[PDB]
């Protein structure tokens, strides 16, 4: 089954199939579908909880009173190109009227957040705000 | 890049050299110096192979094979086998061993051919090694017949007595710390 | 120069430094020149 | 006699004891019951001028096993346990090191791929919403 | 030549002599242990230099498919005919052509050099 | 994924490496960390490539070099490494059959695309550090086929040649019968054509 | 952009540099955070001249990131806490057979032999980090975890890495020696394998 | 691009 | 003889949970450890957090502040880093004391490399015969520490300043 001198229009079949699947710009974008689809995500897990608390409010026993607020960043998401216009009524944003009104094509990015609130009331509750 | 295999020899050509010349450089790129023989030296070869080995700067480095540096507590011991025979024919009218002989041994083995290359000297080296550092080291040579040619080394007779009754405990380098610094001194900076 | 069986009179060094400290300065007028027309003659070109 | 002695006890009888790298299936399999007192058999079989020490997985926890063994003389190694009690002992000295490697060459790679899912569940990544938030 | 280091300390041990009995003695600076010296050598530099490269050429080397190999050199050791052959291969080598043959075929290892 | 596998497959940890072996076994780096060392290296390596062309565990990013002088063998997952596509051989063999390419001709109504040709270990990317490990044929017909004895070892053969250029000089038309300076200047002015 | 490979070891000779090699090795960790930080493992030229330091000769130093001033290499190693010197040798040299790397290790096994305590070393390395360091305390401290995360990020941040540390602080060492002997060539810049 | 002597 | 031919089977068990957990104990083989002179020995948590991490905090910490300056205090040092860790034993290197004070010291650090893929069993000898598996909860690498006079930090850095010392070390040494 091998291929002699029939090798100038294999190596062009083999090389039409390489174009066919990967364009000539294919770096560019998966480079960026890999930022967009793995790195925000990991960016955002990666950075270290938010802890806060009062500094010894009300001057009390302050038996750890002061109550401590905890914040985890979650699951982001994006959605679609959007243009919002003078309305605020939300509306797909196409490239080209992105080029004729000097608009930007950006995406809105979205994040889950947990917040848990640790009063020292023998009880924590944790909220949850979804797609801030 | 595109000069001539003619010249034989590294030479700055072009913009490099402009500069060069223009700024006044202290030091150029390659510093060179064409030197013109006066008489029969320029007509035959081999007096001019004989200026070229009065100009050119060589060091023990260049001619040293390989140096090592022994402890041996008798030279009449003659911890390597080969020194046996010189050694216990200097030792037979042994010189400078009243005063005393140093435990410490620097052995060093010179490549004839770069010796003969050269036209250096035994004997040579040995006067030369002897006027940079005075009596504070003992040299031992070989005779040219020796397959290998070997220059024995010790610290000095008298400063191994140290001549002092007081003596002091300093004991800077001890021996062969001491030693291991003259080698380097030699080899980098005797300028045979 | 010093040394046996070397002509004085026509060795001579490509620094010109060298030649200011050891011959003078009319010396290096003529050594900047030898050097200058050197380079500038290399590639066959010629200036005046 | 103190809190802090060590009971020498194991290494003064010199006991030898055997130090054996096992997979994860195997240890989670073990885990999975881990209170029925029985695992498997550990079967060593010996000739004129060699020897083979192979493992056998139990029936019911499977619903073979080559030992591989390793030269101990480079490292020595001691075993020792601090008890719930405060009192640290010696238990013996290692004199044999021995790996566990699976049977199954190409059909084992599919229950890797199977183990590499499952430790991916917990990744998370960027999710498509279609309609933006309001 | 070689460097011994220390048991008791497991530190390097520098070369000492006693004046007493004019023995060469391995004392570490750090304790007090001293060792008789049997090579009495202390320090042995080459300039020249001059060290096989055979030692330090390894045999795995014949696996690599890049490297030319020749057929026209025997083996000594076994008589194989392939025999991988590549040059010093090294910095500071000065001015060495020579090729450091290598036998292919498995567990062989010969380096001979012609 | 990768050091899963080399764990697996009798890799042994530095942690628990006696400092005395390291001197006689090959050392894996994975990312440039130094994760062990291995004590057979070739049956390693040979795994490794076997596992890269099904596309098994190691992606086909991923590059594996092995300097058999140095007692080295490196893996790269990293990003931003320059890849090309390479045909393999096998003995003096090109793995690239007619099969293949009858699949490829008929490529729509066959879903048989490059995709599937890399799965299937006809064509492999190779990125410069493995480069330097391959040895790599111009045209396949000429230099594989036997001839005065130069390669016998042939392990990889290039595509096409003109694939070297990029997008500007592959509009030259016999690029090869140019002056160099020349083909550079067209790929300037080939920027600046009105159309 | 293109750049230089992170998280590799290079050698290269630089002879304006009193270093007559010089080997740098750029970590980031695993791309996930923090800029990326140079170690660079030097060897001093034999062309300086003393008394002792002609005995010396070569000996080599290392710039840890964030100290200002060069630190000996086996001053590192103590600070690692790997206090003996057969312990420190046997990282840097895998086999102790060969006397010529052994050689060169010597001098700055030589150098830091005031050193031999773990503490002691963290506190020099803190002494002469560009940071003030106002007490021993707060000194060994801050040493500690500049050292722990600072200094060669990718092979361990955390977690007790100081072996695996160590490891590849003494492959650094290696490669500049073998290099210093000539067995194996220095690298090359412009080679596009480095430049990712 | 002639030779060693020429031009590149 | 039977030893020519010997095959030896035994039971495998592996008991739920166990009062003493088990590590492993691993000295290097240069170190020559021996057990004989092991007559008695001392394995405890370290304390180096003495120097690095606590009752360092001690003089400034009970000055005295009082009132809303007591407030202040408390806050002020809390919000000026991130506060200070202080001991929690079980995430701490251990220290071996053989023989007291007169015998060799050794340090163990626990394995950072987790074996998340990897579990290591120990096999015991049992009058039933039968081979006991017990996990290994952590791996610990033990070295010595000579014990001989140690430098003293001052000392130390008078005597690198004086990094140039032509005399010889060992003198040096002996003097100390
Ligand atoms: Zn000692
Ligand atoms: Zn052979």
């Amino acid at each position: 089954e091998i291929t002699p001198d029939l090798w100038q229009e294999a190596c062009w079949i083999v090389i039409s199939s390489y174009f066919d699947e990967k364009g000539l710009v294919r770096q560019q974008l998966d480079s960026f579908d890999e930022f967009i689809q793995m790195s925000v995500q990991r960016i955002v897990e990666d950075a270290p909880p938010i802890d806060l608390q009062a500094e010894a409010q009300h001057a009390s026993g302050e038996v750890e009173e002061p109550p401590r607020y905890l914040l985890k960043f979650e699951q982001i998401y994006l959605s679609k190109p959007t243009h919002w216009e003078r309305d605020g009524a939300p509306s797909p944003m196409m490239p080209n009227e992105a080029r004729l009104r000097n608009l930007t094509y950006s995406a809105p990015l979205y994040v889950d957040i947990t917040k848990t609130v640790i009063k020292e009331g023998e009880e924590q509750l944790q909220t949850q705000h979804q797609k801030t | 890049f595109h000069y001539a295999g003619v010249s034989a020899k590294n030479v700055t050509l072009g913009v490099p050299r402009l500069k060069e010349l223009i700024n006044i450089s202290k030091k150029p790129k390659t510093p060179s110096l064409t030197v013109f023989l006066l008489g029969q030296s320029a007509r035959d070869a081999e007096r001019a192979k004989d200026i070229l080995c009065r100009l050119e700067h060589t060091t023990l480095r260049k001619v040293t094979a390989n140096t090592a540096i022994y402890y041996d507590p008798n030279p009449q011991s003659t911890v390597v086998a080969e020194d046996q025979e010189w050694v216990n024919v200097y030792y037979e009218m042994p010189d400078f061993d009243v005063a005393r002989i140093s435990p410490w041994l620097l052995r060093v083995e010179l490549d004839r051919k770069h010796m003969t290359d050269r036209k250096l000297t035994m004997e040579q080296i040995a006067e030369k090694i002897n006027a940079g550092f005075g009596d504070d080291l003992n040299c031992i040579f070989n005779d040219d017949n020796a397959e290998k040619l070997v220059l024995r080394i010790r610290i000095m007779n008298s400063d191994e007595n140290k001549m002092q009754e007081e003596e002091e405990v300093v004991d800077k380098m001890d021996d062969d710390v001491f030693l291991r610094c003259i080698e380097s001194n030699m080899l980098t900076d005797m300028t045979l | 120069l010093s040394e046996k069986d070397v002509d004085p009179v026509r060795t001579t060094s490509n620094d010109i430094v060298e030649i200011f400290t050891v011959l003078g300065i009319e010396a290096v007028r003529k050594a900047l020149e030898r050097e200058l027309y050197h380079v500038i003659s290399f590639d066959g070109s010629y200036v005046n | 006699a103190e809190r802090g002695e060590l009971d020498l006890t194991g290494a003064k009888q010199n006991t030898g004891v055997w130090l054996v790298k096992v997979p994860k299936y195997l240890s989670q399999q073990w885990a999975k019951a881990s209170g029925r007192g029985e695992v498997g058999k550990l079967r060593i079989a010996k000739t004129q001028g060699r020897t083979e020490v192979s493992f056998t997985l139990n029936e019911d926890l499977a619903n073979e096993h080559p030992f591989v063994l390793q030269s101990v003389g480079g490292q020595t190694l001691t075993v020792f346990t601090e008890s719930s009690s405060d009192k640290l002992s010696l238990e013996g000295i290692v004199v044999q090191r021995a790996e566990c490697r699976p049977a199954a060459s190409e059909n084992y790679m599919r229950l890797k791929r199977l183990q590499i899912e499952e430790s991916s569940k917990p990744v998370r990544l960027s999710q498509q919403l279609d309609k933006v938030v309001t | 030549v070689g460097i011994r280091f220390c048991q008791e300390c497991n530190n390097m041990l520098y070369p000492k002599e006693d004046k007493e009995n004019r023995i060469l003695l391995y004392a570490c600076r750090n304790c007090d242990y001293q060792q008789e010296a049997d090579n009495s050598c202390i320090y042995v530099n080459k300039i020249t230099h001059e060290v096989d490269e055979l030692t330090q050429i390894i045999a795995d080397v014949s696996q690599d498919p890049t490297l030319p190999r020749t057929e026209d050199h025997p083996c000594q050791k076994c008589g194989h005919k392939e025999a991988v052959f590549f040059q010093s291969h090294s910095a500071r080598a000065e001015d060495a052509m020579r090729l450091y043959y290598v036998c292919t075929a498995p567990h062989c290892g010969h380096r001979w050099t012609e | 994924p990768i050091l899963e596998f080399l764990e697996e497959w009798s890799m042994e940890n530095l942690e628990e490496i006696s400092p005395a072996a390291i001197a006689d076994a090959t050392k894996i780096f994975v990312n440039g960390c130094w994760v062990g060392i291995h004590k057979d290296p070739e049956q390693l390596m040979n795994t490794l490539r076997k596992l890269r062309r099904q596309m098994d565990i190691i992606v086909s990013e991923v590059s594996m070099i092995r300097d058999i002088r140095e007692r080295e063998i490196r893996i790269y997952t990293d990003a931003g490494r320059i890849c090309r596509p390479l045909l393999i051989v096998e003995k003096q063999k090109l793995l690239l059959k007619k099969r293949h390419i009858d699949q490829l001709k008929e490529r729509e109504y066959n879903n048989y695309s490059w995709q599937d040709l890399v799965a299937s270990g006809v064509v492999e990317y190779i990125d410069t550090l493995e480069e330097e490990t391959v040895m790599l044929a111009m045209t396949p017909d000429d230099l594989q086929e036997k001839e005065v004895a130069y390669c016998s070892t042939y392990t990889h053969c290039e595509i096409h040649p003109s694939m070297i250029l990029g997008v500007c000089a592959s509009i030259i038309p016999f690029p090869d019968h140019n002056q160099s300076p020349r083909n550079t200047y067209q790929s300037a002015m080939g920027k600046q054509a009105m159309g | 952009q293109e750049k230089m490979a992170t998280n590799t070891v290079y050698v290269f000779a630089k002879k304006d540099s009193k270093y007559a090699y010089t080997g740098e090795c750029r970590s980031c960790l695993e791309n996930s955070s923090r800029p990326t930080s140079t170690i660079w493992v030097s060897m001093l030229a034999r062309g300086g001249q003393g008394a002792k330091k002609s005995a010396i000769g070569q000996r080599i130093v290392a710039t840890l990131p964030y100290i200002k001033q060069e630190v000996p290499i086996i001053i590192v190693f103590r600070a690692l806490g790997f206090v003996s010197d057969r312990d420190i040798l046997e990282h840097i040299i895998y086999d102790f057979e060969d006397p010529e790397m052994m050689e060169m290790v010597k001098p700055s096994l030589d150098e830091a032999f005031v050193i031999q305590e773990q503490n002691v070393a963290l506190n020099f390395i803190g002494s002469r980090g560009a940071k003030p360091g106002v007490t021993k305390e707060k000194r060994i401290k801050y040493a500690k975890e500049v050292l722990q995360k600072e200094m060669l990020p990718h092979v361990g941040v955390s977690d007790f890495c100081e072996t695996k540390k160590a490891y590849f602080l003494g492959y650094m060492v290696h490669r500049l020696l073998l290099a210093a002997l000539g067995r194996r060539e220095l690298d090359d810049r412009d080679h596009y394998g480095n430049k990712r | 691009i002639w030779g060693i002597g020429c031009n590149p | 003889g039977p030893s020519s031919q010997n095959v030896t089977e035994y039971v495998v068990r592996v008991p739920k949970n166990t009062t003493k957990k088990y590590n492993i104990m691993a000295f290097n083989a240069a170190d020559k450890v021996n057990f004989a002179t092991w007559n008695q020995a001392r394995l405890e948590r370290d304390l180096s957090n003495k120097k690095i991490y606590q009752e360092e905090e001690m003089p400034e910490s009970g000055a005295g502040s009082e009132f809303n300056r007591k407030l202040r205090e408390e806050a002020r040092r809390k919000k000026y880093g991130i506060v200070l860790k202080e001991f929690r034993p079980e995430d701490q290197p251990w220290l071996l004391r053989v023989n007291g004070k007169s015998g060799r010291k050794f340090k163990g650090i626990k394995k950072g490399g987790v074996t998340e893929n990897t579990s290591y069993y120990i096999f015991t000898q049992c009058p039933d015969g039968a081979f006991e598996a017990f996990p290994v909860h952590n791996w610990y690498n033990f070295t010595p520490l000579a014990r001989h006079r140690t430098l003293t930090a001052e000392e130390a850095e008078e005597e690198w300043e004086r990094r140039n010392k032509v005399l010889n070390h060992f003198s040096i040494m002996q003097q100390r």
